[PDB]
């Protein structure tokens, strides 16, 4: 939750800025305390509220206006970025069937197979377009059709392709 | 190909570029009152632009003259019926070439099947495609 | 206005000619030679490239004065109400 | 480049005219409150309270005593809460959108005309004994050898080296580059410009001189464009997996480079504070 | 909630290309225009 | 509080569906009168349902 919506260096710079503003306000009391000014500056940004550390006449006044403005800007700029980053999360593949070109020419890092000698092999053979996909499947295919689901649930495979009804039942029952 | 009327005396005016170079211009003759329902007649004008500079560059390495003649139909022209029989005849631009009164068609021409079938082109000097245009946007909702 | 979409069938431009005229070979050679000297790019950047407009297909809308009239209106209404409330409080204090 | 364009986005919301009305309303309300309170509360110790209240009240101030002033400062508090909520919502909305930038333009650039008098020495990958090398030799010669110092390896090795720690540059044919960038792992490679090249001359089919076959082959090729099969063939065997719009960058760090205008305003503020101090010191001595 | 109202509100009345559903489907409020009998019209007239 | 009020805004983006019951077997469509409103359903006669 810490520096990650902010740069890994901005925090020490804002600390140095708070100290600089506090000490300048503390040393602008000659126009006609140091701890009090430090407390007021350290508090206003942090939004806690301790001590009646009122400023001097007409100089620390404007300094306080601008200091409060900067503190509000920083605090309200944190939340915007964090919300943006959180909203822009949850990435995945979510294959939209054969329409996705990724599996129409995938690398070996992407795995997808089916049961051997079934009708799906016949259909894939009867297609002059997906010959390379047929070869990729034939590189590693399972003889059985029940151990394939277990292999997928063990994440060795993650793109099992098979007929409808068996898949619907095995997905409605096994949660994962 | 920019078109602008001649400057009273008959000579084209003088203009400069961003680099302060005088733009090349020719004495270009297109029919007056471009509306088709009016008795259009020849009026000397000034034509200057991209293609004109291209032909000027061609001239400096070919040793030949030119006398610009603007179109008398204002169209590119395609394969259309002769309106007298079943014969199909060229109208618009390419017919002016094909009859007797033109020799180069420096203009926004374009390659296709029939036109390349009936005349011999050169190598292309631009690779423009065909695209679509719409209007821009404006600010948005949340009202009150 | 702006141009959108992709490019379907993509022909080219070209200087036309007659059929079997002496120029064709030399004019094609001249065009090809000039296309490899930056001349085409030079003239394109001289004429077809002083596009002042910019697309900038980003930056959603900024809140204008159409989403702040209500708040200023309630502020003004509060001022108006307080104007009378001051006299009401003064009269109540005087009576009591 | 995974970069977000946020140079001065902190002032992006609230189009820069509502702040003047905010100040005017603030002063008017402070004067009205002081006038009502008249019928240790000055006319300057009220702008302080209301500014602090509008700006996430954290500094102690002195509240009024009249009932009407109480109701008015309450209304002002409602104003402040609504304003702050809307501002932070719009800032969150604005920071979302950021896609990419253009690092360099085409060949016409002093960046390409800086072989050594520049940042740590650069290079641009080229394939040896190629048409591009001869073309640039006929063209600008300073880039041929003086800037063309680090010749790269073959087509795949050069792209790998650019993906490696060298990552200088690459100059090659347009079609093969477009295909290769179209279908690659991740989205770390893009061609700058992508539609503005310098030496457009296309591919083609060569035939023996004066054979007499040119007319039929030319007409057949130009007929294919007529019914548009070439687009289907290209989309079948040239379109890659990448090049489908873009989503975002979401720069987590948002370093000082993107967030600097606030400090400029603060600098102007301390300058104004010193100026006011000097003016008061000068005017208080006579 | 206001953030959700200000992040997803953008209209997208943009024609992607020759395969845009609003383009292939004929419409009266989304008409498109061309030029009178030119090299663009012949391309469409060739493809039935 | 800031992280909270940001993540809650992250939660208000997804909307799932307005789906309903499945099949031709449900009390909502079993008896035309055993429902809150008088259900006059759409069943075009001289068709699959009519036979």
């Amino acid at each position: 939750s810490f520096m990650n919506p902010f740069q890994s260096t901005l925090w020490l710079l804002v600390g140095l800025s708070v100290h600089v503003v506090a000490v300048m306000l503390y040393l602008l009391d000659r126009f006609s305390t140091l701890s009090s000014a430090m407390w007021f500056s350290w508090g206003v940004l942090l939004n806690s509220g301790i001590g009646e550390g009122a400023p001097r006449s007409f100089s620390a006044r404007i300094l306080g206006m601008v200091w409060a403005g900067f503190a509000m800007i920083i605090v309200a700029s944190y939340t915007a970025n964090l919300a943006a980053f959180l909203v822009l999360d949850r990435p995945e593949e979510r294959i939209t069937g054969i329409n996705d070109p990724r599996l129409r020419n995938p690398s070996d890092k992407f795995i997808y197979a089916t049961v051997k000698q079934s009708s799906v092999d016949i259909y894939f053979r009867r297609q002059v377009e997906l010959s390379t996909m047929y070869r990729h499947m034939e590189k590693h295919n399972y003889e059985s059709a029940a151990e394939a689901i277990q292999a997928v649930r063990d994440n060795k495979l993650h793109a099992f392709i098979w007929d409808s009804a068996v898949l619907e039942f095995e997905a409605s029952q096994k949660c994962d | 190909v920019y078109v602008k009327p001649t400057l009273s005396d008959g000579t084209c005016k003088e203009e400069f570029t961003v680099n302060g170079d005088p733009v090349k211009k020719v004495i270009c003759t297109g029919p007056n009152d471009t509306s088709p329902g009016s008795p259009r007649h020849t009026v000397p004008q000034c034509c200057y632009g991209f293609c004109i500079d291209l032909l000027i560059k061609l001239a400096r390495t070919m040793n030949f003259t030119y006398e610009v003649h603007l179109v008398a139909d204002g169209k590119f022209g395609t394969q259309e019926r002769v309106n007298n029989s079943n014969k199909k005849e060229w109208n618009g631009m390419m017919g002016e070439l094909l009859s007797g009164q033109a020799d180069m068609i420096v203009a926004p021409l374009t390659i296709n099947n029939e036109r390349a079938q009936y005349i011999e082109f050169s190598k292309p000097f631009k690779y423009q495609g065909l695209t679509i245009l719409v209007k821009k946007e404006i600010p948005r909702s949340t009202l009150d | 206005l702006v141009t959108t979409g992709e490019l379907f069938f993509r022909s080219g431009f070209g200087i036309g000619m007659r059929k079997d005229s002496p120029w064709k070979q030399n004019v094609s050679l001249s065009i090809l030679k000039s296309h490899e000297n930056g001349f085409m790019e030079d003239l394109d950047k001289t004429w077809v490239r002083y596009q002042e407009c910019d697309s900038r297909s980003n930056a959603p809308a900024t809140l204008t004065f159409e989403n702040m009239a209500g708040v200023f209106m309630i502020v003004a209404g509060g001022i108006v109400a307080g104007i009378f409330l001051i006299f009401i409080e003064i009269a109540y204090k005087s009576r009591a | 480049s995974n970069g977000t364009v946020s140079p001065s986005a902190f002032l992006e919301p609230f189009s820069a005219d509502v702040w003047v009305m905010m100040f005017v309303m603030l002063l008017i309300v402070s004067a009205v409150a002081v006038f009502v309170f008249e019928y240790s509360f000055t006319i300057g110790k009220a702008i302080w309270l209301l500014w602090g209240l509008v700006f996430n009240n954290s500094v102690p101030v002195q509240n009024p005593k009249g009932t009407t002033s109480k109701i008015m400062v309450s209304v002002w508090a409602f104003f402040a809460v609504i304003f702050l909520a809307s501002y932070t919502a719009n800032l969150a909305a604005f920071m979302i959108q950021e896609e990419y930038v253009d690092q360099v333009s085409g060949l016409s650039d002093k960046k390409f005309q800086r072989p050594n008098d520049f940042s740590p020495p650069f290079r641009f990958g080229t394939v040896p004994n190629g048409s591009t090398e001869r073309n640039i030799r006929n063209n600008y010669a300073e880039m041929h050898a003086y800037m063309g110092k680090f010749n790269q390896r073959g087509v795949d090795d050069a792209l790998l080296s650019l993906k490696t720690g060298k990552l200088d540059a690459f100059i090659y044919d347009a079609a093969v580059l477009n295909y290769m960038a179209g279908r690659d792992e991740g989205c770390k490679l893009v061609t700058i410009g992508s539609g503005k090249v310098f030496a457009s001359t296309g591919y083609g089919i060569a035939i023996q001189k004066d054979s007499g076959w040119k007319r039929q082959v030319d007409l057949a090729i130009l007929q294919l464009f007529g019914d548009g099969e070439m687009e289907e063939l290209e989309a079948l065997w040239l379109t890659g997996i990448c090049h489908n719009e873009k989503n975002e960058v979401m720069s987590s760090q948002l370093d000082i480079d993107n967030m600097a205008g606030v400090f400029y305003m603060l600098g102007a503020a301390m300058a104004l504070s010193l100026i006011t101090f000097i003016s008061e010191h000068l005017f208080y001595w006579q």
